[PDB]
């Protein structure tokens, strides 16, 4: 409980009121799979159930510890309707956002530590109370935001196909087996590709990072790619940076976004389709408030 | 140019020549008239070892 | 009272390097241990500073202050003749650094790690697969300026994490990047990532800062809060007409000389201790100098 | 082996001028050059200390840190004789400075510029139209006390000059006039006014100390907030309890990042420059002392 007295000297800087917390390891396993990283970097954020938002309070830098109860394993130490957001990370690039709903922090402070139900992930979360001192719309905004943006990109791809007399060419010199005779059903390629492109949504997708570029000089020479398996053979990876191999390996749909607003759909076999990126100042600003 | 590029310090038998060279010595040495010159202060103006 | 150290080389000279070593006569380098016969790898600073390794400069200071310092005297095809630095002896010194700094009379010289450039102060002897790393001797002002810049960078690097790029470009490479001189400007090498063992100094700094900020006086704050608003001064160009309200909040209470005096005593006593955490470098006092020879007499 | 320096005067002295050196045979003097006879002017402190203009304390500290010290040894119609001060050598000292004082064995002497009137410590040589100024010598603790007290009194005088609301001249003089050490009592003079600006002692240790102590809390909060990790020293955690709540509620988002860097670096430079001032620069010890003779065997 040392980080709690560590905060409160300067805790009043960013935010008026905060809630102390503790997160089990099985709960973190949603954020950082196949790893148990420390949370020294982990920087919080805040979130409101309206267009207004404030972030970057950076509440607690907290080490792992077992709970004061003996049977508490080894967890990570640290309007009633909103989706409060937290962002964990370390010195490395292992970053994860977790959601918390009120009615769990308000009612969870019941009576000095208590378990509460976590609505987003089906596990308990522990809340410690210092003894001396329009429901579905709030989680539904980000989802439809990203869905409509990706659909705009898809419509751009479709119109660019229309400009080419409904044909495609290569821009990545990878020799195909030349055995494609409806094998893998060359139309099913683009059917399943559009499947996975329009279905998948993540706050950390390629165009998210590509919209927000620090410099003019470097990101022009920088590309942001994400390739995901065909027919959901595995998990997706978002936000790889290119300071090609991805055209070679089949069953990987590749999406490459530039800083300028160019998108590129790469299929297995090196074929490239171009699309355009368009975001209004409002959505650009919302993404800048979120990611930055 | 640089001070010591080809200046050998070894103790040769020097010839004692009559004509006088001292005039305008430090100024022509500082501005840089002659390349590969070496200045040695009183602690280092002796016959070197063998 | 008389110390002559010979370092023997297993392999040959390989004349390609001997010319550069020979115009490198009369300069400092720290050696591993004081014996009549030395190892070749312990001689230079090459042990503490591996080429592949990221530089952590406070560790270089710690290594450099511990080892004995030696004056290069003569290079021979198989031999390195160096007399060392006896604490109570006076000897001449002559220096040529590729970052070239001009000295004054009676100016104390500090010994520092070669922060500026690896290729500059290091000579590779690939014949033994070694690299002789010479330390940097600078006038004390520029030395403490550069060390302060190094520590402030080691802090603000941990700070500027997850901030706008406008923090990334400015503090990281406007003041922590370059060091000025009379019509001159030298860049610095910067550790790409914050180095461990550097902030080990900063922890003690935070301790002293907590203890000092518990005992700050009151009247000085009132004087400054008055002088910034009523008058104009060059030292007070920093503060504009607006005051940091922190001073107003601490200032509220009245004055008493009896309170100021004991605070002042303990503040003075805690100011004598900072010279241990600020030096971190063996100092050499200047006795005489000649720009026409670039050969001073340090002490 | 020898270190004596014989100065020859150009003009023959007057009879009145001879008497006071024979009075002040036992006193330390600055010396610009360790070489030959050397133009007369270098010896006195009248170059650093200006009879023409009000001179700062900074020049006197920086000069006495670096310049050579000498002892008057013999005086003749033209000739003056001095003995160089070299580390590791034993000398004899008289207390021919004026501010009457006690001495003690194992006493830690330090050389610092006269805070009192130089005309009280200087002699004017009208034969050579020059002035010889003699530097002050004080044991370490009492010198600490004198500087601390005179700076406190300067701050108080500037405050009573600025805002007459909180102004207690009588209790200021009562608390800062007396100096008590070893059961001995000394009452030192206090100046009448700080003035508009810069009356030969005011600017340096008032302004530097004031701006450093105003900036220290903000800089310390920035550093402590940036420095928390796992591996940091434990005492940091404990001392985080020490800091006041108002210093704890200080905002870091108020001040700009560039302004934060400016304040951090400027305050660090000021504090590093101020620390060595309070170590009191030129230091020496003593073997024994004889009062009725006025003789201190120093080294």
């Amino acid at each position: 409980m040392d980080v709690h007295i560590d905060n409160q000297v300067l805790s009043g800087l960013g935010t008026p009121l905060l809630v102390h917390l503790f997160v089990p390891d099985t709960v973190m396993a949603e954020l950082c799979p196949n790893r148990v990283p420390n949370c020294e970097g982990a920087w919080c954020q805040t979130l409101f159930s309206d267009r207004t938002g404030l972030t970057r309070v950076c509440r607690v830098f907290a080490a792992r510890g077992m709970l004061p109860g003996r049977p508490s394993h080894r967890g990570t130490f640290t309007n009633p309707f909103h989706v409060a957001a937290l962002r964990f990370y370390d010195e490395g690039g292992l970053v994860g956002e977790l959601q918390i709903y009120y009615l769990s922090l308000f009612e969870g402070a019941k009576r000095l530590v208590r378990g509460i139900a976590h609505i987003f992930s089906p596990h308990a979360l522990y809340v410690v109370t210092y003894p001396e001192l329009s429901i579905l719309g709030a989680p539904e905004r980000e989802f439809r935001f990203l869905i409509s943006v990706a659909l705009r990109i898809s419509a751009s791809f479709r119109e660019k196909l229309a400009m080419q007399a409904w044909t495609a060419q290569q821009e990545i010199p990878v020799v195909i087996p030349t055995s494609y005779s409806r094998i893998y059903k060359n139309s099913d390629l683009i059917r399943e590709a559009f499947f996975t492109v329009q279905t998948r949504v993540s706050w950390e997708s390629c165009w998210v990072k590509a919209t927000i570029s620090n410099a003019p000089k470097t990101p022009d020479a920088c590309l942001w790619i994400d390739s995901h398996p065909l027919y959901e053979e595995g998990a997706s990876a978002w936000g790889k940076v290119i300071d090609v191999a991805l055209g070679t390996d089949g069953h990987c749909v590749h999406l490459a976004t530039t800083s300028d607003g160019q998108a590129f759909l790469v299929l297995p076999g090196g074929f490239v389709i171009k699309g355009q990126l368009a975001l209004t100042p409002e959505e650009r600003g919302y993404i800048l408030a979120r990611h930055g | 140019m640089a001070s010591n590029e080809g200046v050998e310090n070894r103790p040769f038998p020097y010839l004692t020549v009559d004509a006088d060279l001292l005039s305008n010595l430090r100024q022509s040495a500082a501005e840089g008239l002659f390349h590969s010159f070496d200045l040695l202060v009183g602690k280092d103006a002796r016959e070197a070892g063998i | 009272m008389d110390l002559k150290v010979v370092v023997s080389l297993s392999s040959r000279l390989y004349t390609d390097e001997i010319a550069k070593m020979q115009q490198r006569i009369g300069c400092i380098l720290p050696l591993a241990s004081t014996h009549g016969t030395q190892n070749v790898q312990g001689l230079g600073l090459g042990q503490v500073y591996s080429l592949e390794t990221v530089p952590d400069y406070v560790s270089m200071y710690n290594y450099l202050s511990d080892c004995t310092l030696a004056v290069l005297d003569e290079v021979s095809v198989d031999s390195l003749i160096l007399t060392k630095i006896v604490p109570g002896q006076t000897y001449a010194i002559k220096n040529k650094y590729q970052p070239f700094f001009q000295w004054h009379g009676t100016g104390s010289l500090s010994v520092m790690p070669p922060v500026f450039g690896r290729e500059h102060a290091t000579v590779k002897l690939e014949s033994n697969d070694v690299d002789i790393v010479f330390p940097m001797v600078l006038p004390t002002p520029i030395a403490e300026e550069v060390l302060q810049k190094i520590l402030l960078f080691n802090v603000y690097s941990r700070v500027v994490m997850q901030a706008p790029g406008n923090a990334d470009m400015l503090d990281v490479h406007m003041h922590l990047g370059s060091v000025s001189y009379l019509g001159h400007h030298y860049e610095l090498a910067l550790p790409e990532v914050p180095g461990p063992l550097g902030l080990a100094l900063l922890d003690n700094l935070s301790l002293y800062f907590c203890i000092m900020v518990t005992l700050l006086p009151r009247a000085s704050m009132r004087l400054v809060r008055g002088l910034i608003r009523h008058e104009h001064h060059d030292l007070l160009n920093l503060f504009q007409e607006m005051v940091p309200d922190e001073i107003a909040r601490i200032d509220l209470d009245d004055l008493s000389v009896a309170d100021d005096l004991s605070r002042m005593r303990v503040m003075m006593t805690y100011l004598q201790s900072l010279a241990s955490l600020f030096n971190l470098g063996p100092r050499l006092a200047t006795a005489a100098y000649s720009q026409e020879t670039l050969t001073a007499t340090c002490w």
